[PDB]
RNA sequence: UUGGGUUCCGGGGGGAGUAUGGUUGCAAAGCUGAAACUUAAAGGAAUUGACGGAAGGGCACCACCAGGAGUGGAGCCUGCGGCUUAAUUUGACCAACACGGGAAACCUCACCCGGCCCGGACACGGACAGGAUUGACAGAUUGAUAGCUCUUUCUCGAUUCCGUGGGUGGUGGUGCAUGGCCGUUCUUAGUUGGUGGAGCGAUUUGUCUGGUUAAUUCCGAUAACGAACGAGACUCUGGCAUGCUAACUAGUUACGCGACCCAGCGGUCGGCGUAACUUCUUAGAGGGACAAGUGGCGUUCAGCCACCCGAGAUUGAGCAAUAACAGGUCUGUGAUGCCCUUAGAUGUCCGGGGCUGCACGCGCGCUACACUGACUGGCUCAGCGUGUCCUACGCCGGCAGGCGCGGGUAACCCGUUGAACCCCAUUCGUGAUGGGGAUCGGGGAUUGCAAUUAUUCCCCAUGAACGAGGAAUUCCCAGUAAGUGCGGGUCAUAAGCUUGC
RNA sequence: CAUUGGAGGGCAAGUCUGGUGCCAGCAGCCGCGGUAAUUCCAGCUCCAAUAGCGUAUAUUAAAGUUGCUGCAGUUAAAAAGCU
């Protein structure tokens, strides 16, 4: 929680548009639980989703 | 159902292929290596009717 | 910030207004009224979902209507259950079942029957150059030309071996420990914060009476205001441009020869060569359609209907939200936790078998039941796309095929891809017929290490059900359904499948 | 030579390690355990109060859950049919 916030400050500081950090995995017990940190725009659908959107 | 015991070597002490009489004697007790690969060396063996090359795997039935 | 007077009455739920006793009543019953035992909730109000054989709106050929083609009946192909087996490896039950790109001869491959191998790092200790250990012909042995073992003796020479320690491998287990990726709810229009307001709160308003739209699409209303995603835009593609850019790896026309026909600056020529050119071919750049125009309808808004003009007045896809699901995949992964195994191995190789086994049930398909046809000729038309394997041509063979020569790493060659149905002419004649081609005998080629449980291919014979399919039910509205053939994937051999044309 | 109880929450104190696998067991209450148990059985640690500390039962406060101070009685338990 705290390292992801980070990255999500970094990212939005830096000068994007808008990021999403996805976490998904066994973080608190043995059920996988996702974890989805969001702030700003994000596109979803259409051609535009190829170029200005960067996934890793 | 009984395993298979494996090649369990024999454990020989020295060579001893090598008669010397009279204070210096040369005699090649057992046969030579028609191949250049492994001749003045190697040996050929003596089992009941053959001579065999451990190296060039080379046998002469001598019947 | 608790006191006007006064009556009756409740104390978690059940047992239970039951049992007993008294009393009232003709009776039915009323009144008064326990306990043992049992239990961690029962309950009230409100909120959000879900569902309703509740009502309003609206929508979809994975829904119906009007229909079409069917499937369900038949034979076969192929997948699943079951049975059987030494083993018939396994996953999956709208959203599993021609699915795992899963068309398995061996390999794949896990399953079975057997036989080798170590590919057990490294660390320590034991051994050991008087030698650690390694590989072997010939016999015995073995499915085996596995020195696997045994007889037998020769060979390598520190790489290894033995012992604990510790690693490594695994199409082993676990998808209910997970990652990732898919699929589905969910092809519909839906979802969310900020600040403000309303509530003790869960929450709500925003996100709505109404009109409109494919759409939470807009107009408009309004304790909301301003935004965000999805929709839309966008991308590819379809359809038009005698305008542009451009062409010996694209053509056309003109012309020059050349064949042939019957005389012309005639007719045909995918005969040959070069002059202008881009119409046709290719593929770039721009253009074009916006509900724009007209008329209606509509709050005159949003929009809708019709018509003109036009190639076109909704072409078809791809991408695709929040929240999820114990959806599938550990058998895609050197993605992976934990567990199991780890040398007589669940590692790995080799050989053989199995994955095809057949009282039976189901799913996706194929070929048919014929005359709107089959047969035998004749004639004449594609488009994607692939190729170091694709193939031209010449000989040989009746056929599958063979043998020679060439071309193409491809707008260059195959290839002007001379495709089917169709079209025209024949024979048949309503008879399970010359419809149908299952089953099966015999021969012939090819691929491959190997064709048996027929790999395919070809020939000759054999000639089964089937005369339109019960109850049921699938898919579909325009170049669509259906008929029809051709590529690609898989592929040494290769399509009844799928994906494209 | 300092015990007695504990360590999911109430409630001070561990997502330690090993065993067990809805078994044995714990647990006042909600609960835990069906193969990675923060709860069982143990070891390690830790907490609490300490020469004392658990446990059973009566009882008082908590209890404005008996209400004089001070409770309720529309729908949660409940105002008699009416005078
Ligand atoms: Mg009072
Ligand atoms: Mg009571
Ligand atoms: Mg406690
Ligand atoms: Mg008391
Ligand atoms: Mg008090
Ligand atoms: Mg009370
Ligand atoms: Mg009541
Ligand atoms: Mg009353
Ligand atoms: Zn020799």
């Amino acid at each position: 929680r705290r390292a992801c916030y980070g990255v999500l400050r970094f990212i939005m500081e830096s000068g994007a548009k808008g990021c999403e950090v996805v976490v998904s995995g066994k973080l608190r017990g043995q059920r996988a639980k996702s974890m989805k940190f969001v702030d700003g725009l994000m596109i979803h659908s259409g051609d535009p989703v190829n170029y200005y959107v960067d996934t890793a | 159902k009984k395993n298979k015991h494996k090649r369990k070597k024999v454990k020989l002490a020295v060579l001893k292929y090598y008669k010397v009489d009279e204070n210096g004697k040369i005699s090649r007790l057992r046969r030579e290596c028609p191949s250049d690969e492994c001749g003045a060396g190697v040996f050929m063996a003596s089992h009941f009717d053959r001579h065999y090359c451990g190296k060039c795997c080379l046998t002469y039935c001598f019947n």
